[PDB]
């Protein structure tokens, strides 16, 4: 899991 | 503290009088928390990650303690997989990346 | 270096003989790069975040130069909007979070 803009 | 990254950098936060776990995320522009009640009005925001964009609720000037350090700033609320502390509050607590 | 978080912590990397920009991302378990070819075998993987999951290709034992520091590990390739250096390689260059 990876994670924001 | 100095936090290594062999494990996820999870810390305890306090928001709304409640303790939660959250991830210190230098890859996140913004702080995003799981559904909860916060005071005041909110405004709309879209945030994007690897799988696409989602609608969240933006609350400003929220008091949150992060690993013992007080911050007051913008907190987004929405369907995040994990509570995320992003750069807007990492800067307030004085965090840097070092290598 | 010591990197502040006022801005996205973007660095130059070298991978597959190509120079690219990438984000140092303590919130990412894995390293994910935009579509490119890499040598050797790969297998499919799903990775997720806000917005959902995406399918990627998993390459093992890939070397990457990260801001001048070489590391080896698994690299995922797929439709990511930003190249991300995740914890699996941040550890190898001795990156820590400090506050
Ligand atoms: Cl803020
Ligand atoms: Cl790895
Ligand atoms: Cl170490
Ligand atoms: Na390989």
């Amino acid at each position: 899991n990876l994670x924001q803009i | 503290p100095q936090i290594t990254l062999w494990k996820r950098p999870l810390v305890t936060i306090k928001i709304g009088g409640q303790l939660k776990e959250a991830l210190l995320d230098t890859g996140a522009d913004d702080t995003v928390i799981e559904e909860m009640s916060l005071p005041g009005r909110w405004k709309p925001k879209m945030i994007g990650g690897i799988g696409g964009f989602v609608k969240v609720r933006q609350y400003d000037q929220i008091i949150i303690e992060i690993a013992g350090h007080k911050a007051i700033g913008t907190v987004l609320v929405g369907p995040t997989p994990v509570n995320i502390i992003g750069r807007n509050l990492l800067t307030q607590i004085g965090a840097t990346l070092n290598f």
